[PDB]
RNA sequence: AAGUGUCUAAGGGCGCAUGGUGGAUGCCUUGGCAUCGAGAGCCGAUGAAGGACGUGGGAGGCUGCGAUAUGCCUCGG
RNA sequence: UAGACGGUGAGAGCCCGGUACGCGAAAACCCGGCACCUGCCUAGUAUCAAUUCCCGAGUAGCAGCGGGCCCGUGGAAUCCGCUGUGAAUCCGCCGGGACCACCCGGUAAGCCUAAAUACUCCUCGAUGACCGAUAGCGGAUUAGUACCGUGAGGGAAUGGUGAAAAGUACCCCGGGAGGGGAGUGAAAGAGUACCUGAAACCGUGUGCCUACAAUCCGUCAGAGCCUCCUUUUCCUCUCCGGAGGAGGGUGGUGAUGGCGUGCCUUUUGAAGAAUGAGCCUGCGAGUCAGGGACAUGUCGCAAGGUUAACCCGUGUGGGGUAGCCGCAGCGAAAGCGAGUCUGAAUAGGGCGACCCACACGCGCAUACGCGCGUGUGAAUAGUGGCGUGUUCUGGACCCGAA
RNA sequence: AUGCCGUGGUGUAAAGCGUGGCAGUGAGACGGCGGGGGAUAAGCUCCGUACGUCGAAAGGGAAACAGCCCAGAUCGCCGGC
RNA sequence: CGCGGCACAUCCACCUUGUGGUGGGUGUGGGUAGGGGAGCGUCCCUCAUUCAGCGAAGCCACCGGGUGACCGGUGGUGGAGGGUGGGGGAGUGAGAAUGCAGGCAUGAGUAGCGACAAGGCAAGUGAGAACCUUGCCCGCCGAAAGACCAAGGGUUCCUGG
RNA sequence: GGAGCUUGACUGCGAGACUUACAAGUCAAGCAGGGACGAAAGUCGGGAUUAGUGAUCCGGCACCCCCGAGUGGAAGGGGUG
């Protein structure tokens, strides 16, 4: 019974390679090299999804930061006193805010202000 | 085409009734002057196989 | 019909095969080794170099009768529920109820409270065989 | 005045459309391997096996054939 | 009594060659039968006295050296061969595992002997959970050829048009090959370099990015264009279309930022400046026999189980009881038996038999259980086949030495 | 001082023991702590720890970094501490 | 930690309450060598069934689906053998052995083109001429680059195409 | 250290433990027989302990009816030392 493997291993040769496409080079034309860059590629999908999410936090940090500082306040102050107003807002929709309406930026940092107790003592 | 037994194995141990096999001590064979009789008679008599090779020792057998 | 015959479960375990892959067994597969095991296997009776136990151990003691005439044993309390009735007790009848091996000579061994007054004709009997069979009200026989 | 400021593709990259090279896969077979059963189990100094040379109306080889030469005679199909 | 296969323009019982089945041999050969021819016997069978001879000769046997038989000169028989010596013919001689007395058996050194058994160059008929052109014999084709080698020897590649050649008339470019137009053709997207026609590779057309910018040549964010497309301002031309565009969503491309040291093997340890791979396609590496062994799961039976060789028959079924494992083991062995051995005995010890929520008869006990029997229904198992894993001898996972 | 054996409680999910089947390992490295060999030496070598990590563990930090610090990735999330 | 989706042990209550499963809770789930468990897929025989020249296999592109190996549909090419399920059996899955057979790449339109004897012009055949033919010059070996035999080769000699 | 008498520098066993990969090594109260010292109780299975040793096969001496290749014997083999 002699099988002819050829139908089998050309599932794979296809699939990776209509993935593949776009690759530069022995990379979009060959399975074994192209096979290489699919590991590479998407362990570093695994991680990066992470760093992703990590990442959009620096970003929104910043923004926020930026907003802040117009409003002549700092970050830090800034969400200690939303956490002692108990405002549990993301920071996502925060610098959302911070663009869509810079004036309800503003109320939420007279807030905090308000909202923080007087020194750097305890 | 069919197994063969272990001449020596066969000639050295003895299986009995049921899933024992003993081992023959004769550590007396070349000098009995020095050894004491209670040396003579820990090698006296008959000893089952330790546990630590009996999954060797039936294949040989067998 | 045979489109309904079903193996039954729990048998035709599936043939693991070796070298497929890493998912199935293993590139090395088993022999997950450089040395001697990875390309061949040693004799099983080969320990290291130093003497093996077969050579280590003494020879077995004693020798072997060539002329050693092997007696069947027939247990008296088989004869008790084999036959209740007694009447009489052949060797053809014996092995004719598949007790003992065919084509050869027997002993009778006591162990077995026996009630059944019957005589045996048969060959070599014990001395406690003679007790029982003797306590049952029956007769020895050779 | 000072500043912002698209547009170049010599020639490369990626992807589509369409061709070429190659003859893999699929399907097949003028062909082979391994077996059961049944025959024969020898040829040859009457010149064996196997070959060179040659033979056809038409160049060469294979199969057949031997100065009677891709054939002769006889009994049958 | 034909539905086996194959072919015919596609999958045919009824189209065809055939099959089932029945016929069929002048002549030759083989076999068998018949007749002729050839060839053996004018008995030694039986009862008996046992005077005499005979029953295979440089043989047997012995000794020495060797072979081989499980038998490695060993206590070494039987058998064979060589070398020296060297007997007897029934009150004999040799063998029955050194050897000797007794006992049973057969009469050597002379010849022949079919069947049962093994094998297949070759020739029949059939089969196939065998191959389908890098497989099968190496050889489907000018194959043991071309070719290599002083030579012995070594030893390739090349299959497929189409149902039918109907192998593209004729015309036009071109020296021709080649191509286009016509035409046959179901189809030329089947044209001799040809069924199907992938990839590497080459090249063209075109959407998109790129000439101040370094990073296994990617991933994730991610603007702007391109293409497809929904709603919609809007064109009112509306019985049409949706043009261009905002917004939304696919498929490409991707500015620019972040992150990030090829794969395999071997290594204490690798991105590698350790090795290996140019790429693509195809080929290829833990498998099998055996009434093997060990263990395990399922399936037959149930103190049994099971048949091998072999016989019958038509598919692989029915028979076949020789044998195997189990059933009682211990001991060097004799041997005896739930005991057995060492041992004066075992008081002890090696090995194996015997587990109750409990009644009845019975001794002991405050209660609780020791023991002989039946159960208040109390405690249990091997064997064979098919699988799985391992293992043994078999080339033994494959390739590779000098 | 730790550590080891055993014992009575508390606590704990599987960790242990015995008997079987089938393999691997049988070349270790570094750091911390005690040593010895050495030169008061070494990214040297040889020992012990129920001391750890790598080996066989990705991630964050040490600028870069198998062995140091924190921490043991089932998968997804444009959510937090 | 939170919010959802898979899985493995143990546990709670159930359906054939250790064969086998349903709802829920807790804990667990990095992993090479290695053990174990459960599967996909190519080919082939058989049984049931069945699409199929109103177009199968194979191949190509697209859109979808499955935790994964992988699968389906549509369209195109092609033009005759494949699907589903229960079973059986493997010459069964290649990314690597300085692997093999075949084809094509990079190197690259790079090197090299073969004694340090030398070619040139005209006319002409011819679609096309440095290289062929016929003339005129030049040059070279000339104890060899000349002229005859042997071995060897086996028609390579001449004509015509 | 010293003195008198002696030969347990024994026989057949030894539960149960340590130790250890295995082989191997090591200790063992107590019991039967028989004996020594001891008026007795009691000690004694070599040396205050640890080093003074060498697996298997084969061969040799003595002993034990264990077998004895048809039987009875023997060769030879087997068991104990």
């Amino acid at each position: 019974a002699r099988v002819k493997r050829a139908v089998n291993a050309h599932k794979k040769r296809r699939s990776i390679l209509k993935a593949s496409r776009g690759y530069r080079g022995q990379r979009s034309r060959l399975y074994r090299k192209a096979k290489e860059q699919q590991l590479h590629s998407l362990n570093y999908a695994y991680r990066d999804r992470r760093a992703r999410k990590g990442e959009f936090r620096k970003l929104w940090i910043a923004r926020i930061n930026a907003a802040a500082r117009l409003n002549d306040i700092t970050y830090n102050r800034l969400i200690q006193g939303l956490k002692a107003a108990g405002v549990e807002v993301d920071r996502k929709n925060l610098a959302d805010i911070a663009i869509s309406d810079p004036a309800a930026f503003t109320a939420l940092v007279d807030v905090a202000r308000a909202a923080l107790p007087e020194d750097v003592n305890a | 085409p069919k197994a063969k037994t272990h001449s020596g194995a066969s000639k050295r141990f003895r299986r009995t009734g049921t899933g024992k096999i003993v081992r023959q001590k004769a550590n007396r064979r070349h000098l009995l002057e020095h050894k004491p009789s209670t040396r003579t008679r820990r090698l006296d008599g008959r000893t089952v196989v330790a546990a630590n090779d009996t999954k060797r020792v039936t294949s040989l057998l067998n | 019909k045979l489109h309904d015959l079903r193996p039954a479960r729990g048998s035709k375990i599936a043939r693991t095969r070796v070298g497929r892959g890493d998912g199935s067994k293993g590139k090395t597969a088993g022999r997950g080794t450089k040395g001697t095991r990875a390309r061949k296997q040693v004799p099983v009776t080969f320990e290291g170099g130093q003497m093996p136990i077969h050579m280590r151990l003494p020879k077995l003691k004693g020798f072997r009768n060539r002329f050693r005439t092997e007696y069947e044993i027939v247990n008296v309390g088989d004869i008790n529920r084999l036959f209740p009735q007694g009447g009489a007790v052949g060797v053809d009848d014996l092995v004719a109820k598949g007790a003992v091996r065919k084509n050869a000579l027997v002993k009778v061994l006591g162990d077995g409270k026996l009630t059944a007054k019957v005589d045996v004709s048969a060959h070599k009997f014990s001395g406690s065989a003679r007790a029982k069979i003797t306590a049952a009200g029956g007769s020895a026989t050779e």
